């Protein structure tokens, strides 16, 4: 029964985790576009890169 | 007055000093602002090459 509970919950947990990683990836892409335009420096690109992985 | 009267003078030759005493002060203020902003511009010129 504990295994059935873990099966019932870990799918939605990793769904939330994958959506979080997707949001961090879109954040990193927007920060990279903002950096390559020339608006902000390499520091606030690097911290978003850190948040990604 | 620093010219001899009734003489020939060339263009650009000074004639009188009119005791500046205010323009010297605002010139010192403008140069004091320049001494900050030009070294800020030079430091940003040095740092913009490495994208810092």
């Amino acid at each position: 029964a504990d295994g059935l509970a873990a099966r019932g919950t870990f799918t939605e947990q990793l769904q939330a985790q994958r959506d979080l990683v997707k949001a961090s990836d879109e954040y990193y892409q927007l920060a990279d576009k903002r950096y390559r335009t020339g608006v902000d420096n390499y520091l606030t690109l690097l911290d978003a890169q850190r948040s990604l992985f | 007055r620093l010219f001899k009267e009734g003489s020939d003078v060339k263009a650009g030759q000074q004639l009188y000093q009119i005791d500046p005493a205010t323009y010297e002060a605002d010139y010192q203020s403008a140069q004091a602002n320049l001494a900050s902003t030009q070294e800020q511009a030079q430091r940003y010129k040095l740092l913009v090459a490495d994208q810092a």
